[PDB]
């Protein structure tokens, strides 16, 4: 909303982006933990960053392999990698919603 | 990547092939409902 | 845009989301298919006809249980699932875009 | 469902375990280069 907000500055939104998606995976399945905290989070900067979907896209995929190569080297059950799944479909589907509803329509 | 080992609870829940995919449906689907 | 659509037309165009949802998936691999086009035409009503992610999110776990449903009893390689979760998050992911880019920003 | 079979061409690609997910990056994230 301000003024062109330097490079670095959009870098360390991107540094907590990374961290808040994986903070928001990690607490997917917490026992109490308000996910929406980080989904919100996530969710909430992504819009005001107007942050692609892009990066929500491929930083996914770069976690995503990070799991996966531990499962094989730990050899570990890789069914929670939908967990993945779920939680990239379903943050991209959160800051889309607000997409929607970020757009006045005639009435 | 940054600093610490990640993992995300592997091996904890047991889902279908197709896995619970959306599912959750976001309750957004309620435009037609009323 | 109208004036409230009836409801059965809606029905219509859910009618043709599932089987042009189906469509795009199908030409996902096709080999000269423009996939871009069964895209848009998605990406096209679903915007026009404020369809909901949700939708989008719900119609294809149906579908993608009738692949992974016939896999298991046809016995055939289930790797192929994936190609529901590509099309899923990159249809998402499109219908996402052209909401971020409907929505003037002030400069 | 409606009208036909469902298949969607199965067992023709080969995919990695985290299967090639989004990588496609529509290019949405050409925001920051130029």
């Amino acid at each position: 909303a301000m003024a062109r907000m330097s490079p670095a500055d959009k870098r360390k939104l991107l540094d907590e982006l990374r961290s808040i998606y994986r903070t928001i995976v990690l607490e997917y399945f917490n026992t109490d933990a308000k996910v929406n905290e980080r989904i919100d989070e996530f969710v909430s900067k992504a819009f005001f960053a107007d942050i692609s979907v892009s990066q929500v896209l491929e930083i996914h995929v770069e976690l995503m392999d990070t799991f996966s190569k531990q499962l094989k080297l730990e050899g570990r059950s890789e069914d929670i990698l939908l967990d993945y799944r779920l939680t990239l479909i379903d943050v991209i589907a959160h800051l889309c919603e607000m997409y929607r509803r970020s757009i006045p329509r005639e009435v | 990547a940054m600093a610490g080992i990640i993992s995300g609870t592997p091996t904890r829940i047991s889902v279908d092939e197709k896995t619970e995919l959306a599912r959750i449906a976001k309750g957004m689907q309620d435009l037609e409902s009323e």
